[PDB]
DNA sequence: TCGAGAATCCCGGTGCCGAGGCCGCTCAATTGGTCGTAGACAGCTCTAGCACCGCTTAAACGCACGTACGCGCTGTCCCCCGCGTTTTAACCGCCAAGGGGATTACTCCCTAGTCTCCAGGCACGTGTCAGATATATACATCCGA
DNA sequence: TCGGATGTATATATCTGACACGTGCCTGGAGACTAGGGAGTAATCCCCTTGGCGGTTAAAACGCGGGGGACAGCGCGTACGTGCGTTTAAGCGGTGCTAGAGCTGTCTACGACCAATTGAGCGGCCTCGGCACCGGGATTCTCGA
């Protein structure tokens, strides 16, 4: 038959990481003046990095027969892309 | 009243954000953008507390070393401000 | 409105829960009950799913759009049959409303029952108005600025994810990029004279007598009923290089056709192509091309008509194909 | 003795291009591809074999190594062809 | 409504299918094309292996699908 | 006393020597038990990637008026691929060159 | 007679326990004597240089407790270490403090 | 079961660089991580050297070569002078 | 009479030939020669295989190209057309050899 | 035997111009002639280092053409043509 | 809007060398048993992931305003490119010499494996003080005049 | 250069939760012995690298003229920083539910291992044609009016 089960998803949370967390981001980063037209290709960077490093922790996780996402998988999955994590292994 | 010139703030949150080492992303919102991109990869995927966490400690960070390479970019057409052919052209460089 | 991290509005977590009252409540206020959350469930889906039957009554009674399509395109039917409900079908047949639906994978909604009962019972015989100037002149494209400014409105980039309103200066649609985004998003086009019309009563006015009757007209009553994209489960390859609309023009319209640009030509006697198992919404009722969507595009300069359009799952269609199904609102068959 | 896919290039060129040659230095990179992504996928799965404690190189951590190292669609056709691969080898 | 039964050597070939029926049948029709006998003859289509008992629509075989066709190693 | 010997390349339809990858998955000290479906699934993958590449150098190749693949072929192959690039983004094929390219804004 | 390998040598890392790591990361059949007395020295070296920087930087700091912060300044304060922890993210580590002569007035 | 890690190890080694300063726990676990990740890069390496010569063991050569190649220039020249003074004093003691 | 191309005609057809082809655009001997004087401090008296140079070289022509093409858009960035001594430190600042 | 020196300038500026224009530069400055020499004398002796400190270890004399396809993997710029 | 000249491309004819093929040989893939154990599976336990609710509150947001500067335009100059002439060394051909790479044979010392014994570090507590947290004070910095 | 508001640095009370220290134990580390083979060492063959000499010409070097672009200066609008009122979810506590991570026990099918076999691949050689090269006639850029 069927899941028998609607399955809610979440949509257009990209939004969450506002313009003041990018512009505090920036901030930290050096940067002084903050073009108003960068916030959306910030939010899409961000949303392609975090596609690129989900994407491998969570086959990191399939593999190993698992369904939750653990700690020591994601920085496995960053290790992988070369953005070694320090503290969490 | 007392108005910080154009610029002053900025840099007093650039000698501010610098010297911290806290997030500056919102832990809430960001664990509810990584529950809606895992979604697509697969259903019903859960995340551990710490897994979020070192999946945003080392996402800001890369955030943030990016915009560092945008403000070299920025300072390099000799501007001040940074905009997205700045983050394109650090990407494209930078092999992404 | 007021909305959950899910989508689901007050209305959704009302009918999930089955309260009755709230759901009086929402509904003689004017809450409009054809709405898809995240997913694309509407109320009526989440109602026939979780088992209630005076909220249906009351959605059906409140002119709901029953024929609609939940998140893998699951009418309210599968998912009221899917749940072993006897009487909801049989109040949703009522009214009729497609019983001879179809999901994603191509399953009526008779293959999930997997009841004698129902298998006896089911076989019998706005927001913000964007206006924004598609291709018009100087002081045409002025008039619309001010007509913006004045209709608390605003002027975008050629483009977003809010438009609603595109406007032709001639009587017939173009093919450029803007009126096909306009065509696929299932906006309102318009001959240039909505605009003449409000500049001498200063108001708002009627869009259906200043609306084509053709293909997008077609994709305004598809995006009104609450159904699929027309490129829905259709994947699509471009081959080549193109000249005439750009790979990248091409791919903007296949995402915003709700299609999946495949990356890798499809070969058609492998796996990963006979293994799709999707079907799409606008391919004819009863023709061979709804088992069959995963088509690769090129431009109709060179290679010419290859004597088989069509090999198994995998189909060879020109770039001209592709626009007139956008002109149509179509799949015409090859 | 040197060993090299040569042989099998020639075989997998023969299937995809019928009247088609490779050039010694296309051999040589060719030979180079497979080599390279022979141990790529290896040492992932050496790697993955060592992450869940495992000792054994299965044909899943095998499908799991080329869907980390392969990108896009491109793995997912990999992992197409090396299932049907050894859905054949394994009915027989 | 015909398929695409394509050997370990290359060589494919086209058979009628009904496409309601089961696989018992058709497998008995290659009989009849190449005279491989039914009990070794394990088709396999989509990775999967496709076992005797179960109708041909549970699989999602439609029309020219290329299914697969190896044999025990006793016959090869 | 033995019947045919038939190899586990022909047994999985595949071109690329199931033996020879799973002798260097042994002898490459990658784990200590080697399965037995790993050597096929191998193979299949680089059998894959290898046609792939090679349908695409042949594609490049015929738009030269050329038979015989040259490694410019296969740089003009992978680097004009998405996934492929990806792949090999950090590969310099020898003798390949790069892609004819020029920037919009420096032809006049 | 329980003289440890660690003793021996002098160092202040597990030498038994990198043997033990060597042999079970399936690295190479067989693994030398002489390997994991190396390779606890290297890593006694590098440790001992970066908790040195480390200090240094909460010296500077007034603080008595190495924090992520500090770690992240002695590697980055550093040539040789900026460009051996050159692709590593430290968590909590922050960023060099700088700013750039353009946008200073 | 249980988690292995240098933590008693780097803390004997800030004992004897720094007597007074202490260490935090979150940068404990970056210690623990460094230490493990540069035993998997010089380890890592010394795989390949061993196979790139057709040998089975990883003696004192296959070490130093490795931290020649990885570590990046007078970490490298010291940290070679570290390792042989190690290998003398485990030898001849 | 004395047919001149204009300044940049010509770099366009240079560029059109160079990006073609895929012969070396160094002169062997010189490359080889530059190899053999940088591998003299770390080990004197040094012999190199004839493909190692010949690698050396394919590997370093590769390099110093994917360079020009990243310093290439850093003169573009810059509303520039000629690449400048300041953009290739900014394009090898940004790949992270120099930060 | 031979002792050499200064043979960085044996990279002449009509090379790098032919690198560049092959990189699909239009127009060089007169300064990138001597901060390429620069780059390339860094990457150079960057990747003969570890294929010197190779042929080091494999206890040779010879720098052959697989250690230096080795050092190029080291630093993430494998080199496919000369593997054998 | 036209006229002379350079570069690109296609067609046809020639010729050196490398790709495809064939043959002898050998060692590695295949098959057949045989035995040990790795992990698939069933089962039990516990904890952290998920969900919800209530309350506070600091950050996100919209709006008004000023001005910093991004960008476009203009002018200047300078230096890089295109070209002709001189130079020179890269390259090809040929020849010679020998240092070391590859191979093989011999041996022996180093390391895996096994049995036994023992104490070092981890889980579990448990006492304690150093950086945050608030409060008060002083110095240097930015903005306005 | 001087005055006022304010960010930033510094001294002090207390304070609490994470860090430093003590203890049981058990499992991994250390000793000792044995066996096997991987590698060190010596001898040998050749081959592949290095060095040198002679001639050629095509790339490199240099001088020169000019014009196109780098760069400085100035004006204008507009878009971004900044402050203020409002709001709106982030965040923390408190509780509850249970899905799945984690550990334990059985056993069986799968993979290591050894012996015999053979045929597919690998080295040596052998030939011919796709491709490099050259000449002629007909399409595209480019300078230059």
């Amino acid at each position: 038959g069927g899941a028998k089960r609607h399955r809610k998803v979440l949509r257009d949370n990209i939004q969450g990481i506002t313009k003041p967390a990018i512009r505090r981001l920036a901030r930290r980063g050096g940067v002084k003046r903050i073009s108003g037209l960068i916030y959306e290709e910030t939010r899409g960077v961000l949303k392609v990095f975090l596609e690129n490093v989900i994407r491998d922790a969570v086959t990191y996780t399939e593999h190993a027969k698992r369904k939750t996402v653990t700690a020591m998988d994601v920085v496995y999955a960053l290790k992988r892309q070369g953005r070694t994590l320090y503290g969490f292994g | 009243p007392h108005r910080y010139r154009p610029g002053t703030v900025a840099l007093r949150e650039i000698r501010r954000y610098q010297k911290s080492t806290e997030l500056l992303i919102r832990k809430l919102p960001f664990q509810r953008l990584v529950r809606e991109i895992a979604q697509d990869f697969k259903t019903d995927l859960r995340f551990q507390s710490s897994a979020v966490m070192a999946l945003q400690e080392a996402s800001e960070a890369y955030l943030v070393a990016l915009f560092e390479d945008t403000n070299l970019c920025a300072i390099h057409a000799k501007r001040v401000t940074i905009m997205p052919k700045d983050i394109q052209l650090a990407r494209r460089i930078r092999g992404e | 409105g007021h909305m959950n991290h899910r989508g689901e509005t007050l209305l959704h977590i009302a009918s999930i829960k089955g309260d009755i009252p709230s759901v009086e409540y929402l509904l003689q206020n004017g809450s409009d009950p054809n709405v898809k959350d995240h997913a694309g469930w509407t109320p009526l889906h989440e109602a026939c799913n979780h088992g209630h039957l005076k909220v249906v009554e009351l959605l059906l009674q409140h002119k709901a759009l029953v024929n609609t399509t939940g998140y893998q395109n699951d009418s309210p039917l599968h998912d009221a049959a899917k749940n072993g409900h006897v009487d909801i079908v049989k109040l949703l047949l009522s009214y009729g409303a497609s019983r001879n639906a179809v999901n994603i994978f191509g399953l009526r909604p008779v293959d999930y029952t997997d009841d004698e009962s129902m298998k006896s019972l089911l076989l019998l015989p706005d927001g913000p108005l964007v206006l924004i100037g598609s291709g018009l002149s100087s002081e045409q494209q002025k008039m619309l600025s001010e007509l913006a400014v004045i209709l608390k409105a605003k002027k975008y980039t050629e483009f977003d994810s809010t438009v609603t309103h595109v406007v032709v200066p001639g009587d017939a649609v173009q093919s450029t990029l803007k009126c096909m985004l306009g065509i696929l998003n299932g906006c309102w086009i318009l001959k240039f004279e909505w605009v003449k019309a409000c500049l001498r009563r200063k108001v708002c006015e009627q869009e259906e007598k200043y609306e084509i009757p053709e293909g997008p007209r077609r994709s305004r009553l598809n995006r009104e009923q609450l159904l699929p994209k027309l490129f829905d489960g259709c994947y699509f390859y471009l081959w080549g290089t193109f000249k005439h609309h750009p790979k990248d023009n091409l791919i903007k319209l296949v995402t915003a056709g709700g299609g999946q640009i495949l990356s890798r030509k499809p070969k058609p006697d492998s796996d990963v192509t006979q293994t799709i198992n999707t079907v799409a919404y606008h391919a004819r009722p009863d023709s061979d091309q709804r088992f069959c969507t995963q088509y690769i595009i090129y431009e109709d300069l060179c290679n010419y008509h290859p004597e088989r359009v069509r090999q198994g799952k995998v189909w060879k269609a020109p770039s001209s194909w592709f626009i007139d199904c956008v002109m149509s609102f179509e799949l015409l068959p090859l | 003795r040197k060993e090299s896919y040569a042989i099998y290039v020639y075989k997998v060129l023969k299937q995809v291009h019928p009247d088609t040659g490779i050039s010694s230095k296309a051999m040589s990179i060719m030979n180079s591809f497979v080599n390279d992504v022979f141990e790529r996928i290896a040492g992932e799965a050496s790697r993955l074999a060592h992450y869940n404690k495992r000792s054994t190189i299965t044909s899943r951590e095998i499908q799991t190594a080329v869907r980390l190292l392969l990108p896009g669609e491109l793995a997912k056709h990999a992992v197409s062809e090396g299932t049907k691969a050894v859905t054949k080898y394994t009915s027989a | 409504m015909q398929i695409f039964v394509k050997t370990l050597t290359g060589k494919t070939i086209t058979l009628e299918v009904e496409p309601s029926d089961t696989i018992e049948n058709v497998k008995a029709k290659i009989q009849d094309k190449e005279g491989i006998p039914p009990d070794q003859q394990r088709l396999i289509f989509a990775g999967k292996q496709l076992e005797d008992g179960r109708t041909l629509s549970d699989y999602n075989i439609q029309k020219e699908s290329t299914l697969h066709l190896v044999l025990r190693l006793r016959g090869c | 006393t033995r019947a045919k010997a038939c190899t586990r390349s022909s047994r999985a339809g595949l071109q690329f020597p199931v033996g020879r990858v799973h002798r260097l998955l042994r002898k490459g000290n990658y784990a200590e038990r080697v399965g037995a479906g790993a050597p096929v699934y191998l193979a299949a993958v680089l059998e894959y990637l290898t046609a792939e590449i090679l349908e695409l150098a042949g594609n490049a190749a015929r738009d030269n008026k050329k038979t015989r693949i040259i490694p410019r072929h296969l740089q003009l192959a992978v680097r004009n691929d998405e996934e492929l690039n990806k792949l090999l983004g950090r590969v310099t094929i020898a003798q390949g060159g790069v892609l004819p390219n020029i920037q919009s804004v420096l032809l006049p």
